[PDB]
């Protein structure tokens, strides 16, 4: 029931031209997992757009609360979490934004056992993705073959390829993959730890000595499970950061 | 205009009855935990994570999908640096080197056309490009979307 | 606010007749050019210029003179990490490793200081450190007067 | 005759509580060789404080222009070039700043020698300033013994440290030089050129070849005098860089 999804009008909600629904999909039935998705259509002018599957990273953030909040989506939240405001700029202009919360246990998402967030991971993660997609699709059978995309950041440079290969190499008929698209996102950690300490002493954010420091410690880490020589250096690189956003360099930090 | 606090706000919001009804969500209300934008604990209890993506790139690309990596240049957490180092290390050829792209008459960043991927950065942009640059951002999706390169002036 | 514009209105205000007579300058009418922000003939034929800067350091460091260098880290023309490395050739030994200054509540840059020399950068200004970040350049600069490390929080 | 420099009221200028002075003193006598300066005094309330004699580089560009006008003066100048509006972050809310228009050709300063627009050099720049400073505190002896300093920026890298060591050297008695301080400035060029190209390529502004090609090409020539290896590099960087400021990478260009 795709129709049971459809959102008549949020609190706050300006008017617009577009539709949008929301509800849950059962990834896992023995766990009692379940996601929940946004989906912001594009208005008819543009329409049959393509589809975008829409991930943020984390691992363990809410693709709802980033993306579609804070980013690309069609609104953005007033202070105080008073109402909401259209962006100007939402890529539901041209495109049919899916937002996925993911993995289980993340946004509006849940998983009726419990040991599932202690026990999260890529590999399930993607493969429950695969399976949201699959009855995704069945419950909005208009989207069958529609050129398909999936985008993300950060984490998601982990997130995004990963479904993808499985979407690719599922075969599944209805879903017509075109590509993906990364932004500011993993690769691979060996590089990335490379070009990450290098940027960083070109920005001035940490001295000659923990930049090297931080060059012998992490090199052979993951990014995201760092060794403790590797965490003993960041600890001394974020002091030597201060109170700055590293997610955005030369703007400032929120007050409250 | 830019405002750093919109984490505040966004929790807030959909913490709302109100919200949630509306979106359908938390619906018998058994989701006894307020909403939050990450989850802790998922965060700090991960397990496998490749190391690298290269291999699925590699893969992607040889099955002729299109593929965009893009990165907002002044973003410190997963920095520019650290993907032209990765995507450099696919070794794939370039069939458009480095070149500035053009909103109207503002260089919106740069972008390079390699054979199978396009490398594309966002001036200005932090981590969160359509927040820090939004209407580049929007230009970049466009072109994405098109599969056409980003625009010289 | 800002404005990129400047040197175009200084142009304009340099070449009124009024002006001049207040400065006191082309006094004779005799300097038959326009006023420029810049000589391009001298710009373009410029002679002798020492490669390197840092045995005059040297000496003034050894000399006892207080040495401060500071570097707006937006600016690509003479750039930071040239700075840096620069410094980095004297081979001073540290006293006080590169840390956060604050204006008031935000990081106004870094600071990392020598013996016999400190090193100062100011976050997101370009070239002209007064220009782009007027504040924290006027707190670099009473510092410096005052020969006292610039601040913590 | 200090008293004469002394400025009644500028053009536009709004009404302060410090005095300026501006006018020129002959460096060389036998060229006519003569330059210009202004100085912008503290406020009482903060006086007798520093004097400091501020440098713009170039080579070839008017501390007046920059310095006094642009950047750490009392007054931005207005549209149109129409009138002033006072900086409210002055350098000289805290020191007597002397802004030195160099060497002669530049600003407001002037040569008789029409071939020493084509002869500059560092060494001569250099001594004029010294010839300049020696005379001005007789014009100012209440000026002598000031602490004093000499700061600047960019191709001021070269005149400071430079104009430095030969007062140091010149056992002058009434000048109490202090200290310098130098802004973005060139100070050594190998490494110069090394750290630029290196932020150059962390900023994304050139290829991966070109900031090779840069690399190779300037290593061994100077910042202000590059082989034409080093330029035919730069050429292309320029092309890569596009029309934004290199003077400030996150700021627009002037329209007009
Ligand atoms: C996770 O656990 C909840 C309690 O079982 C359950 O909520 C309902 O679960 C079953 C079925 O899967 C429902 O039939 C029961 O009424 C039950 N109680 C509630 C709170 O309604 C979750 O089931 C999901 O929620 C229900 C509202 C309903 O839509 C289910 O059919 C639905 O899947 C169960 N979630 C799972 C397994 O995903
Ligand atoms: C450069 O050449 C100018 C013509 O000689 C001269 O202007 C005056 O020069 C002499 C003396 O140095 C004056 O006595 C003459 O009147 C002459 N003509 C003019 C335009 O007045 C510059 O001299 C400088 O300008 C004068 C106004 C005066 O103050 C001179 O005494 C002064 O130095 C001469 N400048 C030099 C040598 O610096
Ligand atoms: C699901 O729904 C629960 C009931 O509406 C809700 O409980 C609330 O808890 C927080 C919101 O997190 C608080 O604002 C109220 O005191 C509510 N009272 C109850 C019944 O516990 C719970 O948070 C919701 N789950 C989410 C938001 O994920
Ligand atoms: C010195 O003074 C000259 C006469 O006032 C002045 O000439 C003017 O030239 C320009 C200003 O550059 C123009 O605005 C006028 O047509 C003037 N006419 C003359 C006499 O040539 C000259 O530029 C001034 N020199 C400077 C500004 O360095
Ligand atoms: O994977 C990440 O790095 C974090 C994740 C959520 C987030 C965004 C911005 C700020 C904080 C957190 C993302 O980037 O989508
Ligand atoms: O030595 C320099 O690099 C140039 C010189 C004048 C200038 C400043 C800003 C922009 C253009 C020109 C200076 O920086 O003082
Ligand atoms: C990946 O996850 C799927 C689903 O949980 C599992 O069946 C498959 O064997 C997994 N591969 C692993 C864990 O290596
Ligand atoms: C430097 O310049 C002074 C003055 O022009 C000159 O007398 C001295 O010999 C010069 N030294 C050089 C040119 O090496």
């Amino acid at each position: 029931g795709h129709a049971a999804d459809r959102i008549a009008r949020l609190p706050g909600q300006p008017a617009v031209d577009f539709d949008m629904y929301s509800g849950y999909i059962t990834v896992d039935e023995g766990a009692g997992r379940s996601l929940f998705y946004l989906l912001q259509e594009a208005p008819e002018d543009a329409q049959p757009a393509p589809l975008v599957l829409w991930l943020n990273g984390g691992p363990g953030c809410s693709s709802v609360a980033y993306g579609a909040s804070e980013e690309l989506g069609a609104f953005r939240v007033k202070p105080r979490g008073a109402g909401l405001v259209l962006n100007e700029y939402r890529w539901n202009k041209v495109a049919n934004v899916l937002f996925l919360d993911s993995p289980a246990g993340v946004g509006f998402s849940y998983t009726n056992t419990s040991s599932d967030i202690y026990t999260s991971g890529d590999n399930r993660t993607a493969h429950d993705s695969y399976a949201f997609l699959a009855k995704w699709f069945e419950r909005f059978p208009h989207y069958k073959y529609r050129d398909f995309y999936i985008a993300g950041e950060s984490y998601a440079g982990h997130y995004v390829p990963e479904l993808s290969q499985l979407v690719h190499r599922s075969k599944n008929p209805v879903i017509n993959l075109k590509g993906f698209m990364v932004g500011n996102g993993l690769i691979d950690d060996y590089h990335d730890y490379v070009g990450t300490f290098e940027f960083w002493w070109n920005h001035g954010i940490v001295s000659d000595d923990t930049y090297r420091r931080l060059k012998e410690a992490c090199l052979h880490d993951s990014f995201i499970h760092p060794s403790p020589a590797c965490d003993a250096a960041t600890d001394v690189a974020t002091a030597e950061q201060g109170n700055i956003d590293m997610y955005s360099l030369y703007t400032p930090v929120c007050n409250i | 205009s830019y405002d750093p606090c919109t984490e505040r706000y966004s929790t807030a919001y959909y913490n709302r009855r109100d919200v949630q009804m509306a979106l359908h969500a938390n619906v018998t209300g058994a989701m006894n935990y307020t909403w939050a934008t990450c989850s802790d604990t998922i965060n700090t209890h991960w397990h496998d994570a490749p190391r690298s993506m290269l291999p699925i790139y590699r893969e992607l690309i040889a099955a002729g999908l299109r593929i965009w990596v893009f990165s907002g240049d002044t973003d410190a957490v997963v920095p520019l640096t650290a993907t032209r180092y990765s995507i450099g290390a696919l070794g794939l050829p370039t069939t458009t080197s480095w070149y500035p792209w053009y909103d109207d008459q503002e260089v919106g960043g740069w972008s390079q056309v390699y054979k199978g991927l396009t490398l594309v950065s966002v001036r200005g942009a932090g981590h969160e490009v359509p927040l820090h640059r939004p209407r580049q951002a929007l230009v970049l999706f466009q072109y994405f979307l098109q599969g056409k390169p980003m625009p010289g002036q």
